[PDB]
């Protein structure tokens, strides 16, 4: 049986930028 | 998507184009997207596109990826965790 | 994440660091995170970090994990269910 | 057998457990 | 969970204890849970537990399950679809 | 590469019962 | 579901009946459903059924599919991306 | 190799396509 496990995380980082505009 | 300093991706084992969950500690919103690399050293956590509706500059978030494996391996699995202080300064 | 008494994890077959869904019966919120172990016998169900926006102390929740398997195995599979009452007492 | 269709199944659950602590500031 | 007439589960290939998505046409809510069998012939679609916060009696929903397989097989894959008229009368 | 595909669905069924109370 | 011009599906490597995520840039809604093929050259993006509560005609969306693979393959994987402008014109 | 850790990756996407039709009553 196949389990889904946490691979990794960034714990409590701050969002530095947020733009609706992204083309990529 | 969410663009993330390559140094951060390296520490957490998260890959370019990998599915990720973002859990916003500030506003409680939870969503899933994929990761893209921002420059190394830049400290950037940039919420792009539609995702910009779910987080604002200054919000504190957790960014996580998940993998699958058989039960026998999962029993001893150890995730890669990176911890942050001040202004995205990795400790 | 959600910290869960290790006895409860054992009973439900849920592993440390496994993905879990939490369905909040009290307020109807539904979210997914991962499990971490709390001390055996603590009877702790601690909703930490961002997830604290989705549950409060006293709320009744269902915590579930899902696995994948081939169809023939799935057709005879029996989930591990632990039932609770009172002071997070596991019903035998 | 190779290429078999794979199901997602309920492995297990804690049914109607009560939340005992809810802490926004967890640093683990 | 969602209890569902075994006849309906049979037609759609959905298993007891299988993960399912429920998409509510009436109120737009979308959620995931697992399926349980209700009696065969009963026509029952019962939204139990926490899920009762996402649908009311009389709401029209779509209930779906998903499987994985390699790309080569996926290219010709055919889902199992059941269609309904009147009061959960399978056509 | 492994794809996630629709296995099956019930199309436009009506909810006949809804109770917060379920123990099973 | 979401009916999508077959040319678009081909360009993005998305299959009929494949699970897809739709992220609505206009209103911020995020949902998951499956893809069905619309006629080649129709340039249709039709949000059907319950999903019509999450998108409207004119809304700008991102439609994505995800696959699984081992780690070494994942580290060299290049997604199939189709970019659009104007009258759902696929940018070459 | 048996037991390898499996990643979920973006296969492909349609970037910034416009919705042309939105119909609540679809019976397919």
């Amino acid at each position: 049986m196949i389990r889904t496990m946490l691979q990794g995380k960034l714990h409590r980082v701050k969002v530095t930028h947020a733009d609706l505009h992204y083309e990529g | 998507c969410c663009a993330i300093d390559q140094d951060f991706l390296d520490a957490a084992g998260i890959l370019e184009n990998e599915a990720i969950d973002i859990w916003n500690v500030t506003n409680g919103k939870r969503f899933s997207t994929y990761a893209i690399a921002a420059e190394r050293g830049s400290r950037i956590i940039s919420v792009n596109g539609a995702a910009a509706h779910c987080a604002s500059v200054g919000d504190i978030v957790i960014i996580a990826s998940f993998v699958t494996m058989p039960d026998e391996e999962a029993r001893t699995w150890r995730p890669n965790v990176a911890y942050f202080e001040g202004d995205n300064e990795m400790k």
